[PDB]
């Protein structure tokens, strides 16, 4: 039995030809919904989608290395690309052209565009253990920040930042005046971070984050709860029905209902309720990994990339096996009951 | 040694569930062998090695 | 491909519509007027929303074609010895109800189809209202101001602000104004009222012109139950070059029920009783002409709503007094409930009652002319079926 695509979602054309490692959709300020991914074949793709759910390639940028995150600019004519070259570029998609506007020791994990009443720049998080922000002009770092570890995941949602290292570092970022440390947190995890989401209040105000690790298990954690030892709590995810473990590649929150998607190297999604703490769905099984994925501006969207994620080593890696991505009409699943 | 040259096993653990269970980590990082890298750390050196 | 199967029914998407079956016998019960009644257990939110996810939008009637078009229920052409009546769907909170006449006893499983299509009436553009000469003498004292403004896609426009004061013999509002720029023909972009509660519900208006070509404008409204001496009156216009298709003598509102869709809502003029299984050739004040060949003309269908009143459908010819045939089919009497919907006019074109549709011929008729199957062509959109089986508690723990 073919199990590739076992939710029978739509299947965007043109996909990466190697493993998709990141996915990001277009802002609200462009008209309609643009897919961004980028792939450990060093190339960051283009496709529109439409809402008919047909997607039309539409251009194509190549790095020197894989392409471990991409994101947009507020006013969706920038994507920003973080790649194993130890670079960062910003592709001007007007004229199609892309430009580094950033420079690391190491590879560069995490990218991310801070919109900041004073001042706009691009947060790039590296493997070297910096923080940097770059202006998009100057080849100097407006501002490096010291890590504890090196840089596995990272989120903002302006004006709060979330960065998780390796050996469990968890640390909070204050971005109001200018990027600056807040709190530096005990991890909710025993295990290694893989990925991390903030999410909003009521106000539409970050609260807090969730957190997913390599033991199918992830932290929901509010940064000024009323009650700290009942409110911030951990759920099991992404495990058989002897039980198996996987990791959670991806955590994203319907920006809308406030619900959440995981997506695990079990080849499964789901959905929750960290209010209600309940399992809104999960998916069928697809036959390999589910390594990114993401919501579009509204929630109509959910889309979620088919690709192996190492976690097997290379002997479980099948060059032939082809790659997609899926989308999924999220407008009614995930909303709460 | 970097890579995955060593060859991937599943260790062992026990959990609770809601009851007592035995589990197996699927996970390469998992392994005090590579515990100290990730998954993606440890495809760019497989790559870098031509090790696909 | 994505049906709904639930309690003897199933609503799948071909591409463009729905097509509908029974799952089981349904035994005609207290039938009246021939007709019979019956209910599904199914809404039109739950086909375009709740039970079926289409493209990528959050609504079937949000996808860039369907956000312009009518949901219509019609009956099949495949379905001999089994009239429905058609009907507007024009709220997707109630649930489908059908008006079957047969005269079998009982309706073999599978055999009562019928369609919910998506109408796309013809564009605005065809329609305007029409401003007639008269002896018009200038008012001593000038009562509003009129400016000349674009509108639309940089189209010819008229801003008229002005007081409307009420004729004690007729009660309706007037007011005299001297346009700026000379036109025939007018579309009637919006309507704000502000009297002494503040917003203000308007029935019908009128625009007329002096023969002596001076440029004076005598606006006229029609209101719902507003007592107010003065009215305060802001009125965008479309000045509309050369003829359209449709000609009216009065403007009238748009749609409340279908927003942005081009028809008109027709209500009870003067209140009226209806015993049961009694009908009722009830005329309409509404008049059209042509201005301009495929033919043109408005079907005069039924809307749906909790207690449905079911409209036989026919078609409103150009010159001819519109008539909106109601036939009661309910248990008690049905009086008409003044400035509620009693039929939608959808303007349409087509080629020479029983309004049937063939799924495979795509193709629609009313009695013998042909409705344009443009009008009913709309893109295919890949939709799944929704189902929110389980949800069960997350297992957690806190440190
Ligand atoms: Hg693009
Ligand atoms: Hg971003
Ligand atoms: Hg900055
Ligand atoms: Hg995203
Ligand atoms: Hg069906
Ligand atoms: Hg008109
Ligand atoms: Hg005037
Ligand atoms: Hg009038
Ligand atoms: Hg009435
Ligand atoms: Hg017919
Ligand atoms: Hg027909
Ligand atoms: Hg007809
Ligand atoms: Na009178």
């Amino acid at each position: 039995e073919d199990n590739h695509n076992p939710m029978k979602d739509i299947e965007v054309t043109s996909s990466p030809d190697d493993s998709i490692g990141c996915l990001s959709f277009s802002p609200p300020t462009l008209p309609g919904n643009f897919l961004i991914a980028g792939s450990w074949a060093n190339d960051v793709r283009c496709w529109e989608v439409q809402d008919s759910g047909q997607t039309i390639p539409k251009a194509q940028q190549m790095h020197t290395g894989p392409v471990l995150d991409v994101c947009w600019s507020d006013d969706g004519s920038k994507v920003f690309t973080a790649s194993c070259d130890k670079t960062a570029k910003m592709w001007d998609l007007n004229s199609n052209q892309a430009i580094q506007i950033a420079q690391h020791d190491a590879p560069v994990k995490t990218i991310h565009w801070i919109k900041a009443p004073n001042y706009s720049c691009v947060m790039t998080g590296s493997w070297d253990k910096t923080l940097k922000f770059w202006d998009t002009r100057s080849s100097n770092p407006m501002m490096v920040l010291q890590l504890p570890e090196r840089c596995y995941c990272a989120d903002v949602i302006y004006p709060m930042a979330v960065v998780a290292t390796a050996e469990r570092g968890l640390i909070v970022y204050q971005l109001e005046n200018q990027p600056s440390e807040f709190r530096r947190i005990e991890s909710p995890l025993k295990h290694q971070h893989r990925c991390v989401a903030i999410f909003k209040d009521k106000q539409n105000k970050p609260t807090g984050f969730a957190l997913g690790s390599i033991e199918g298990r992830v932290a929901i954690h509010y940064i000024n709860p009323p009650n700290p030892a009942k409110d911030n709590f951990t759920f099991k995810c992404h495990r058989s029905n002897p039980q198996d473990i996987y990791a959670v590649n991806g955590i994203a929150f319907h920006p809308v209902h406030g619900t959440l998607a995981t997506v695990g190297s079990d080849g499964r999604f789901s959905f929750w309720d960290k209010d209600a703490r309940t399992k809104l769905k999960t998916s069928e099984q697809l036959d390999q990994p589910i390594a990114a994925c993401c919501f579009n501006h509204n929630g109509n969207i959910f889309a979620y990339a088919s690709s192996y994620d190492w976690s097997k080593g290379h002997e479980f890696y099948n060059p032939q096996k082809k790659n997609y991505i899926f989308l999924r009409n999220a407008a009614e699943e995930l909303k709460p009951r | 040694p970097t890579g995955t040259t060593i060859k991937f096993n599943p260790p062992t653990g026990t959990d609770t569930m809601v009851t007592n269970i035995s589990t197996k980590h699927q996970c390469i990082t998992a392994m005090k062998e590579y515990e100290s890298k990730s998954l993606e750390e440890l495809r760019l050196e497989d790559y870098q090695a031509n090790r696909k | 491909a994505p049906s709904i199967i639930l309690n003897h029914w199933c609503v799948t998407w071909q591409g463009h519509h729905f097509l509908c079956r029974n799952l089981s016998n349904i035994k005609i019960l207290n039938r009246r007027n021939g007709y019979t009644t019956l209910d599904l257990p199914l809404t039109l939110g739950d086909l375009t929303q709740y039970r079926l996810a289409h493209g990528l939008s959050e609504n079937l009637m949000a996808l860039s074609p369907y956000s312009w078009t009518i949901p219509f229920l019609v009956s099949s052409s495949e379905t001999p010895g089994i009239e429905l009546l058609p009907k507007v769907i024009n709220d997707f909170g109630t649930p489908l109800s059908l008006a079957i006449k047969t005269n079998l006893p009982s309706i073999p499983a599978h055999q009562l189809l019928f369609y919910i299509i998506f109408l796309r009436p013809s564009p605005l553009t065809s329609m305007s209202c029409y401003a007639r000469p008269l002896s018009l003498a200038s008012t001593p004292s000038t009562n509003g101001l009129c400016q000349s403004v674009s509108v639309l896609d940089n189209k010819p426009g008229l801003l008229i602000t002005t007081p409307l004061h009420r004729d004690p013999a007729s009660g309706k509002y007037t007011s005299n104004v001297q346009s700026p720029t000379t036109f025939n023909l007018f579309r009637v972009l919006y309507i704000k009222l502000s009297g002494e509660e503040g917003m203000v519900k308007v029935k019908h208006l009128t625009i007329d012109k002096d023969s002596l070509q001076e440029g004076f404008l005598q606006l006229c409204l029609n209101m719902c139950g507003v007592s107010y001496e003065t009215l305060q009156c802001e009125i965008l216009l479309e000045l509309v070059q050369g003829p359209t298709n449709f000609i009216f003598p009065a403007a009238f509102p748009p749609p409340v029920s279908l927003p942005h869709r081009n028809c008109i809502e027709l209500t009870c003029d003067t209140e009226r009783c209806l015993k049961p299984g009694d009908v009722m050739k009830l005329k309409h004040r509404l008049l059209y002409e042509l201005g301009q060949t495929p033919q043109n003309a408005f079907l005069i269908v039924g809307a749906h709503s909790p207690e449905t009143v079911w409209i036989s459908p026919s078609l409103w010819l150009p010159g001819q007094p519109l008539y909106i045939n109601i036939i009661n089919l309910s248990h008690k009497p049905l009086l008409l409930s003044r400035h509620s919907i009693l039929a939608l006019a959808i303007p349409i074109s087509y080629t020479r009652t029983t309004i049937c549709y063939s799924g495979n011929s795509r193709v629609l008729t009313c009695g013998a002319a042909h409705v344009l199957e443009a009008h009913f062509k709309h893109p295919p959109i890949t939709s799944r079926a929704i189902t929110d089986g389980g949800e069960s508690p997350m297992e957690w723990q806190t440190l």
